[PDB]
This record gives structure tokens, C-alpha cells and sequence, in this order.
């Protein structure tokens, strides 16, 4: 509905005064927030956050093949240029 | 644009291209595994035949 | 396997630093440990092309430690602790033991 | 008198006392005081998890790097205690007369 | 704080504190075995409607 | 996940295997997203 | 092979493998040696012609 309030502890440190000092309610449907006081109040002390308290990512542990047991089972050659082949054999002479 | 956020937005997207790239290497390195098992279960009858 | 050795500090003072204590009150928001992250968010703002290879930050020289009275039993693999609460935190209360 | 409850009613005395990270069920608990814990709206955990995949072969579809991101918030439950001193008791003790 | 009304001050300390359930997995199952009593009998009670 | 920089340091490691089960259906804030995405950037 | 769709773009890896049988007989053995769970539930359901 409304903007996020006024910011109290921004304006402790102005950027600037105002160089014009009117009543406010003269251009009051100017403005998008707006709080009137009567010179001090209850909203004007207390603060709120919300606070992201740190991700977590994990990594996935990187599995080399032959970092791993079953690759005793198995020989493994490279071979580059496999796509290439189109028929092969192991002859077996026993 | 050369602004704070756009050198950042780079910087995002490249992250992504190497957790992306860094998967599906080892993706490889896991379907090797997977590859063994569709074989020997094409050899080995079991132990009670 | 008994008498661990523990951790005796609560872990961590979270505490509004000169980071946290701008961001909290003015930005209404706040991030734990915002000292780490507004430095690896700039540092690999200049040199980037990834690494990733981080937790995005951790080193402090120790934790500090004290060995205690306690008992250790031994399950499966793991070494896991074992404990019953109702002699030392809740003899003669009214709280019921949970 | 505080300065009297520095030196005695902060220390050197149990006749029953338990620190928590003494007792054994620290391992479960990770515990940080976080001292402005009253002043916060909501408190976020973000978590991401970066699922792999495998290839497959032949007439299937297709692995797809998939990742995970997701937020939790905290729980407050408000925490009490309950304390009597009593008349002619602290005012005496704490500087009323004497 | 400090009562003014007589039986001492007996005013509460408080202390908040939050928590999160950590861990994506189940972390900490809990197993139940023992029975102790049955708070209500096996009894002999007719609805009465 | 809601915030995208502050996930840009980890600030710790997950160390956990859960799919789309439990800790997805747990969540205030899931976003399952395939590789290519736009509202990342 | 990046060769396009729709939302994005679509690099595909393929790694063509061969393997082969290596021994000469019954290079592996496999056992069942436990049951899991029974799928089906066990009948009393008529064929319906």
C-alpha cells in the first residue's frame, strides 16, 4: 500500500536543509509518506531488519573413474578417434 | 554497460557456464560406471545357475 | 570410549560491526559476516573468469578447546555420542522430560 | 553491589551448575550469540544444491544440469524465566540503609 | 525490571532465540521403544449417546 | 535464491544430496530452474 | 553440437564408447542374495476374456 516509512537514522546525517520553511499540510497531497508528530513519539525509537545469515553450497565431489574401485574390473584405453571405426575384433587364440 | 552491476551481471552468467560445464564432464566420468554395469549384466548368470 | 574433548565457547559473537551497524538500521536489511562478502563480491569484481573453489570465506587460527566428562559408545562406523539428560538438567524441576 | 556480583555471583560457585557446551549435546547444536536477536523481522537461510546428472545412452532423453535454490526463515518462541527476590531482601543487601 | 508492589522486585529476565531446521536430508530420526504405562486402560467405558 | 549477489560468496558449504523431495517441499522461497535462465541476470 | 531451441541455447555432448566381452567364459557372477519388496500383490484377480 504505502512506501517502505521514512528512514530515521538516514537525515541524522542531512544532505541538506531545507532553505524554505512552510506549513507542511499547505502541499499535502503532494507527497507519497507522510507523519506528523506532536513532538516526540513512539514510531520514532524503534528499528527492524531482516538479516540473510549465510548460504550454503555444495560441491559435488568429483568422481574419477579410476578414483574408484570398479575400474579394476574394466581395462580402459583412450582411443581419439573412435567415431571412425564402423567394425572391429579381438582375434583369441587359445 | 560498464556500470557497477553490468561488469557484474558477466560475472554471473560465467559461474553458471562453469558449475554447468564442471557437471556434465563428470557426468562422463560417472556414465562410465554406469556404462559397466549394462554390460557385465549382460554376462554373468547368476551364481545358483 | 569416554572423556571427549569439546568446544567451550558459544560458538560466534555475531555482533554489528562497522558493516553491519550502517546496513542494519539505515538499509533495513543486514547479511552475517557482510565484512567478508562486500570484499569477495570487489576482489573478484577486478580479476574474475571463475575458480569457484571457495566456501566464500573461513580461517581463524583455532577453535578453543577443554576435555570434558562424557561417553562415547562406538556404532557401526561412526563414533557417536551417547547421553541421558534426566540427572543433570532436569532433577527435582517441573518441567516434564521431553 | 555489582561489583561485589562480578567477583561472587558471577563466578566461582557451582553447588549445581551445567554450562551447555560442558554437557554433550553440543555436537547437535551449533550456537551463536547473536545478541540483536529481538530486533530482526525475519531471519533467512538461503540454500542451493547443484544436482548432477549422468549420461545415458541410446533412444532416452537427454540429463539436464539441473540446480536447486531455496530460503528458509527462522522461529522465534520467545523464551521466559521466572524470578522472586523478596522484601527486606535486595534493598537491604543493595545499598537501602546499612 | 522491579516491582513496586511488595514481595520483592520478581521481575522476568527473558531471552529470545531462533533457530532453523538445518540440513536438506530427514537429520535426526527418533526411534520409540519402550512402553512405560498406558495412561488410559484397556477399559470397559460404553459411548453413551 | 531470493537474493542472488549475496549467494556469490558461500558463506559455508553444502554438503547434502536432496532432490526436488523434502527440502524443496519445505521452503518459503524454491526456484527449480534448468540451466538456461533469464531472470538470473 | 549446439544446434538451437527455443528459451536458450542447447549444447548436446556425445561420447561414443566400446566395450568389449574380454575373457573367455564366465568373466563375472552375480547373485541374488536378498528380496526388497514384492511388487505385485499376490493375485486373487480372475482373467476376464
Amino acid at each position: 500500500r504505502d512506501p517502505p516509512g521514512y528512514r530515521y537514522a538516514a537525515a541524522i546525517l542531512p544532505t541538506g536543509s531545507i532553505l524554505s520553511t512552510i506549513e507542511v499540510a499547505s502541499h499535502r497531497r503532494l507527497f507519497d509518506f507522510f507523519a506528523a508528530v506532536r513532538s516526540d513519539e513512539n514510531s520514532l525509537y524503534d528499528v527492524e531488519f531482516d538479516a540473510l545469515l549465510g548460504s550454503y553450497c555444495n560441491t559435488l565431489s568429483l568422481v574419477r573413474f579410476l578414483e574408484l574401485g570398479l575400474s579394476v574390473a574394466c581395462v580402459c584405453t583412450k582411443f581419439p578417434e573412435l567415431a571412425y571405426m564402423n567394425e572391429g575384433r579381438v582375434q583369441f587364440e587359445v | 554497460d560498464g556500470t557497477g552491476i553490468s561488469l557484474h551481471r558477466q560475472l554471473r552468467a560465467i559461474q553458471q557456464l562453469a558449475r554447468n560445464v564442471q557437471a556434465v564432464l563428470g557426468a562422463f566420468e560417472r556414465g562410465t560406471a554406469d556404462q559397466m554395469l549394462h554390460v557385465l549384466l549382460e554376462k554373468a548368470p547368476p551364481l545358483a545357475l | 570410549e569416554d572423556t571427549e574433548a569439546d568446544v567451550p565457547v558459544t560458538y560466534g559473537e555475531m555482533v554489528l560491526n562497522g558493516a553491519n551497524l550502517v546496513t542494519a538500521l539505515v538499509m533495513g536489511k543486514a547479511v552475517r559476516s557482510l565484512d567478508d562478502v562486500g570484499r569477495h563480491l570487489l576482489d573478484m569484481q577486478e580479476e574474475q573468469l571463475e575458480a569457484n573453489r571457495e566456501t566464500l570465506d573461513e580461517l581463524e587460527s583455532a577453535p578453543q578447546t577443554t576435555r570434558v566428562r562424557a561417553d562415547l559408545v562406538a556404532i557401526g562406523d561412526r563414533l557417536v555420542f551417547l547421553e541421558a539428560l534426566e540427572r543433570r538438567i532436569y532433577a527435582a524441576t517441573n518441567v516434564p522430560y521431553p | 553491589d555489582v561489583e561485589f556480583d562480578a567477583l561472587l555471583g558471577s563466578y566461582c560457585n557451582t553447588l549445581s551448575l551445567v554450562r551447555f557446551l560442558e554437557l554433550g549435546l553440543s555436537v547437535a547444536c551449533v550456537c551463536t550469540k547473536f545478541p540483536e536477536l529481538a530486533y530482526m523481522n525475519e531471519g533467512r537461510v538461503q540454500f542451493e544444491v547443484h544436482q548432477p546428472l549422468i549420461a545415458r545412452d541410446g533412444p532416452h532423453p537427454v540429463e539436464q544440469p539441473v540446480h536447486n535454490y531455496m530460503t528458509k526463515v527462522i522461529d522465534r518462541r520467545a523464551l521466559n524465566a521466572a524470578f522472586s527476590l523478596a522484601t527486606e531482601a535486595i534493598a537491604l543487601l543493595t545499598g537501602e540503609a546499612l | 525490571a522491579r516491582h513496586e508492589t511488595g514481595g520483592g522486585v520478581n521481575f522476568t529476565l527473558t531471552q529470545p532465540r531462533g533457530n532453523v531446521d538445518l540440513g536438506v536430508g530427514y537429520t535426526a530420526v527418533a526411534a520409540t521403544g519402550t512402553v512405560r504405562n498406558p495412561v488410559t486402560d484397556m477399559g470397559n467405558l460404553p459411548q453413551n449417546f
